[PDB]
């Protein structure tokens, strides 16, 4: 029944600093050496680094090295990651993993859901919704958000669901982002965002 | 860097679809490797180049 | 720092079929090469460890070989749950290092896209600037290449696409292309054309409309 | 004993490609694996040396690379001048071990042999043998078959083929198969035929004739 | 001007010996290590044996170790190899190459054209040719069937009866067929009785008329 909860991030400027948690539960945390991997938005996984039990030791990728500070509290049994001079690199997802065993060689065998850490020249803000139209498919356009978690979901106007939502990734310009749902319909529609810095719908027209 | 498209061209049929990627060289040579791995149970097999070479397609015999 | 060296970076194969995905190793590593699955925005799952032992929950279906410098994962017959991304990892010695990974995805059979174009909303063409897009949607295999024509003129640096994953049915993908201007530049010309390109396409497909035609 | 692995056998490429072949080990040779290029009739041409040295006098577009155990050789343009085969060599101890070899071939588009049969010529059989040659002229790829029938009854184990080097002016194939029997033998039969198999062709092409109607 | 002269190659009784010659020039033969390589008809290059510069290392394939012995004559500049009990499969054409550097991992920066080495128990012998019309149930196409001839080294040419030079040959590998040698050569032309096939060879040249329609 092992969880790892990993909190903390947030939209930061280049150059400040910020602390990560991940509490632990389901397991003796003072006996396993805790780790940090990371990954940016499209890529692959990178190691962050590791801390022993005892906090005896603790390592880090070049990447990070000099830059983050690792730690742990048995005592009240969570994770922590001082991340400073923080870069647009460092804008990804972070997971806190466990080792398996009593070992340095031990596999990462739990996970958490990670913790997202957006390091971006703007202020975190809501998406501000716009119409796709022809000149039957009608879409949806989330302009300006930031950071990137955001969520669409369709509705007619007898207020129920609108099956046909298909939605794609979003896009990074200007520090800030975009993205599009596009809802298709045989031959107005209320577009709907949800967004951790407010949610927000739009009346998508029928030609 | 480059990705290189190969085709997987099994004689009992079935084509399975790979990309490889780095450098033009390690990424080919890499490909190689790989259909040298499955010919261990595909046996033998031999090599055409498409789209200047960033294409290839390694037939299974 | 042991240099990781993963392959392929994407395979695509069909339910049933056997899956092999290397992993290389810049120095030998005993056996300490541990093997992860990924799923689209979740944690990752150990699946191997010790390049050999599998972790309790795991189908047999999937086994490890190798020592030194070279491992190998095998999947014996791909399954439905088995589409995702795999990782390998070696945690011999600090600092840790993982592969760049194996996407495995769903061969299906070709399919065109089907191409939309939308005008820059007006409500939006207040707001000083103007995106145009054009959805292309359900298509196999992935590649695919859209071309944006302002009055004829080929346009560079100004357009961003997205590629959605493999569609739950139908194993497709869809992609969306904007041109993202200004009101200063979109105004100031009249045929605004998409142009898609695809396996399932003999010929350029288009999609265009002159500005205040709608 | 150092076993040499090259890849691939052979290859197919066009003029103007970008070319690299591969070459391993058993065991570590460090950097002393050489390369040589061999021409029909001509003796061996060393081109790189040391894993990546070029001797002189060999164009700049080919190139070398590896360490350890696994090698190698790129020509960034496929040049008319460069078909033919290449074999890699340790030279880290004896015995000096070579490689297959790597075949590269002119690529082209797909020509259909054009086929004919030859019956044993009076003077031959006269002398006790009978000897039938089948002919496929220019075609390609190369992967060709040939089925001999003596009165409808496949044969085996009594023919030999034989094939030319792609041609200078149309890099195309021919091959020529020849079933030898006994005058004896030769006399007891009537319809002699010869099936061609080929990608080219549509269907399998037979070409026959009639003991003595020629 | 480096330049490596093989010889003292021909035909041989199977279980005898022969004696190599490689003459070479162009460099101080006397500072460099010599290999022999090898190559069988239709095979790969084979490595058979080395030699240093003052001979006191020898070096064989399996294959050969016992049987085949290298010697070499700085005096002379001229590289040596001593073949006894030959085997059929000691058949192929003989290639000595000097390595390139005074260093024994040096690569062989140049080989000779070789010297063709048969080990047959039959005799060296001309060709017989056979004329080679085509039958059945574009344009022509006739042949010409040379065979029964050793050590395998023939040559291919057709005129027409004007003596103009037909080119539109093909080229055909040898085959091995009775402890001899044997091979076709087909023409094809466009729209006089007969062409004439012309052969090439060691122990005699043959020459033959082939029918048209």
């Amino acid at each position: 029944q092992v969880q790892l909860v990993e909190s903390g991030g947030g939209v930061v400027q280049p150059g400040r600093s910020l602390r990560l948690s991940c509490a632990a539960s389901g397991f003796t945390f003072s006996g396993y050496g805790m780790h940090w991997v990371r990954q940016a938005p499209g890529k692959g996984l990178e190691w962050v680094a590791l801390i022993s039990y005892d906090e005896s030791n603790k390592y880090y990728a070049d990447s990070v090295k000099g830059r983050f500070t690792i730690s742990r509290d048995n005592s009240k049994n969570t994770l922590y990651l001082q991340m400073n001079s923080l870069r647009a690199e460092d804008t990804a997802v972070y997971y806190c993993a466990k080792v398996k065993f009593y070992d340095p060689t031990a596999p990462n065998d739990y996970w958490g859901q990670g913790t997202l850490v957006t390091v971006s020249s703007g202020s975190a803000s809501a998406p501000t919704l716009f119409p796709l139209v022809s000149c039957v498919a009608v879409g949806c356009l989330a302009q300006d958000f930031l950071p990137d978690s955001i969520t669409f979901s369709w509705k007619y106007k007898n207020n129920s669901d609108i099956s046909s939502t298909r939605g794609f990734p979003s896009v990074l310009r200007g520090g800030k982002y975009a993205a599009t749902s596009q809802v298709l319909l045989p031959s107005h529609v209320v577009c709907k965002v949800q967004h951790p810095n407010g949610n927000k719908e739009k009346d998508v027209p029928l030609p | 860097e480059v990705t290189i498209k190969v085709n997987l061209i099994f004689a009992d049929g079935k084509i399975q679809t790979a990309e490889f990627k780095g450098t033009f060289e390690e990424a080919t040579a890499e490909a190689y490797r790989y259909a040298d791995l499955l010919a261990k149970v595909n046996g033998e097999y031999t090599a055409d180049l498409e789209d200047g070479g960033n294409h290839m397609n390694i037939k299974f015999a | 720092d042991i240099q990781m060296t993963q392959s392929p970076s994407s395979l695509s194969a069909s339910v049933g079929d056997r899956v092999t995905i290397t992993c290389r190793t810049s120095q030998s590593i005993s056996s300490y090469l541990n093997w992860y699955q990924q799923k689209p925005g979740k944690a990752p799952k150990l699946l191997i460890y010790a390049a050999s032992s599998l972790q309790s929950g795991v189908p047999s279906r999937f086994s490890g070989s190798g020592s030194g410098t070279d491992f190998t994962l095998t999947i014996s017959s791909l399954q439905p749950e088995d589409f995702a991304t795999y990782y390998c990892q070696q945690s011999y010695s600090t600092p840790r290092t993982f592969g760049q990974g194996t996407k495995v995805e769903i061969k299906r059979t070709v399919a065109a896209p089907s191409v939309f174009i939308f005008p820059p909303s007006d409500e939006q063409l207040k707001s000083g600037t103007a995106s145009v897009v054009c959805l292309l949607n359900n298509f196999y295999p992935r590649e695919a290449k859209v071309q944006w024509k302002v009055d004829n003129a080929l346009q560079s640096g100004n357009s961003q696409e997205s590629v959605t994953e493999q569609d739950s049915k139908d194993s497709t993908y869809s992609l969306s292309s904007t041109l993202t201007l200004s009101k200063a530049d979109y105004e100031k010309h009249k045929v605004y054309a998409c142009e898609v390109t695809h396996q399932g396409l003999s010929s350029p497909v288009t999609k265009s409309f002159n500005r205040g035609e709608c």
